[PDB]
């Protein structure tokens, strides 16, 4: 919770430079928010009602609070294919982050169920073809029936 | 255009400018900086939320179902309570309405500060 | 049959990580069963033959099924 | 290809109208309790209502969950017509009692018993948590008895 890269994948080492944060390397979005585990002392907001986000995760059964939770990770296919290959399960319910200028970041007080929402990733290259920093990212929606 | 009592409307709004993500289904009248405005001559629903059809459609559609009024007889068997007057609802699916028998529908829509589009309908028997 | 058929369930740690179940049904419908002589008319001590097929009465793939006959 | 079920709170309400009065069966979707019957859901607490459990999905690649439930004679809005029989209700809460309240959340009128009577409507409401556009719904289904 203490480093600007929770709930993203790379090392919990961070500095911050004009291009983002040095240790984020793949974010997931849900209407361009990332998607975050409620942790740390700035997740007490309760929202409308007198339930916290991560209590109502928890009596929804959610137990995919974040990405840390589902243990998505990112594996190679092969020993020098250079092709990593990561999963998860979209989870029913999330919680919406606030706000992300501030660390650890500061949860909703309520959650909102993740159909029709776009989920979008977005990986961070250190050097493109160039060889410099190009931020690239694929876009999906959550359907429903 | 004309619709009876305790009867369900299907409002829809074709709206290219709010389709403001491709992958996201877009909403309307959630917010106070964008209202959607349901009325009849004496009752109202304040942020009524609409729905996109599609993800990428630009079409808007939702419903509200006019409840009516309580204070009448309709069945003629000698008490009140046959239309369940109430109005309340704020998504795009569950609005319910009080209109009395001789009212008339009004639904505004905002695009942009100090412009609205409305639309309008009436009630009879 | 149908939603009632005999369903066996089974839980998994799938290869992203959640506890999804998997599970198969078959059903097991029962037989309407037919009981016939082997000729149509038979003299005395013509060795009559009961022929019953209904593959609901067995019980058992290994053991050979039989019935008595109640004596009381 | 496994088990489903629909674990949604009180998503499914089976009720029985006449005209103007209506009367509700129970609900459907959360843990099966034991409860009385409502008329025109006039009792504001849900834990009072009979629940008939969670909806057992008919094929594990199917997605169409079936439930069944039996309707008593008895499980009727109150009418005048059906004075004729000094009904005894069976009980549907803990209790072994014949009376009135042992099924119903209050009692019948006085000279009217809950009864069905010929022409009836059935009817089935299910609240979708989630649909195309991945918000509340409802949808009807009717029948006539």
């Amino acid at each position: 919770n203490s480093k600007a890269t929770d709930d993203a994948v790379g090392s919990a080492t961070t500095q911050s430079l004009s291009f983002g944060e040095l240790g984020r390397l793949l974010d997931v979005t849900f209407d361009d928010v990332i998607w975050s585990t409620p942790d740390g002392a700035n997740n007490t907001a309760t929202g409308n009602d007198s339930d916290t986000c991560s209590t109502e995760l928890s009596n929804a059964g959610i137990t995919d609070t974040g990405l840390g939770a589902t243990g998505f990770t990112l594996v190679e296919t092969g020993a020098a294919t250079g092709v990593f290959v990561g999963d998860f399960q979209i989870p029913s319910f999330w919680c919406r982050v606030s706000d992300t200028t501030t660390t650890p970041y500061t949860y909703a007080g309520d959650e909102e169920t993740t159909t029709g929402l776009d989920i979008e990733v977005n990986y961070v290259d250190f050097r493109d073809a160039s060889g410099e920093i190009v931020e690239v990212g694929d876009s999906a929606g959550v359907r429903a029936n | 255009k004309v619709y009876s009592w305790t009867d369900k409307v299907y409002i829809t709004i074709v709206a290219p400018d709010h389709n403001f993500d491709s992958d996201l289904v877009d909403e309307i009248g959630e917010t106070d900086s964008d209202p959607i405005k349901v009325s009849t001559r004496g009752f109202d629903l304040d942020n009524y939320k609409l729905v996109e059809t599609g993800t990428d459609t630009g079409i808007f559609t939702g419903e509200v179902i006019l409840t009516g009024f309580t204070a009448h007889d309709a069945d003629g068997d000698g008490n009140t309570g046959d239309a369940t007057g109430t109005t309340s609802g704020s998504g795009p699916t569950d609005g319910l309405l009080a209109t009395d028998d001789d009212d008339g529908l009004t639904v505004s829509f905002e695009f942009s500060e100090d412009e609205t589009i409305v639309g309008s309908a009436l009630i009879r028997w | 049959t149908d939603e009632d058929a005999p369903r066996v369930n089974y839980n998994d740690l799938g290869a992203d990580g959640v506890t999804t179940p998997v599970s198969d049904q078959e059903e097991a419908p029962s037989h309407s069963g037919v009981v016939s002589l082997n000729a149509d008319s038979y003299k005395i001590a013509d060795t009559v033959v009961i022929t019953v097929e209904d593959l609901d009465l067995n019980v058992d793939s290994d053991l050979i099924d039989i019935f008595t006959v109640v004596s009381d | 290809a496994g088990e489903d079920a629909m674990d949604q709170d009180n998503a499914l309400k089976i009720s029985v109208i006449r005209g103007s009065d209506s009367v509700v069966l129970g609900y459907a979707g959360a843990s099966e309790r034991t409860g009385k019957i409502d008329v025109g859901g006039n009792n504001g607490t849900i834990s009072n209502i009979r629940s008939f459990g969670e909806m057992d999905e008919i094929a594990p690649d199917a997605g169409i969950f079936e439930l069944d439930v039996n309707i008593k004679f008895t499980d009727g809005p109150a009418s005048a017509q059906c004075n004729s029989h000094d009904t005894l209700y069976t009980a549907l809460d803990g209790t072994t009692g014949k009376a009135d309240t042992n099924r119903f959340d209050d009692g019948a009128a006085s000279g009217q018993e809950y009864c069905i009577l010929q022409g009836d409507i059935l009817q089935v409401e299910y609240t979708d948590p989630a649909d195309a556009s991945g918000d509340a719904n409802t949808v009807t289904d009717s029948a006539t008895f």
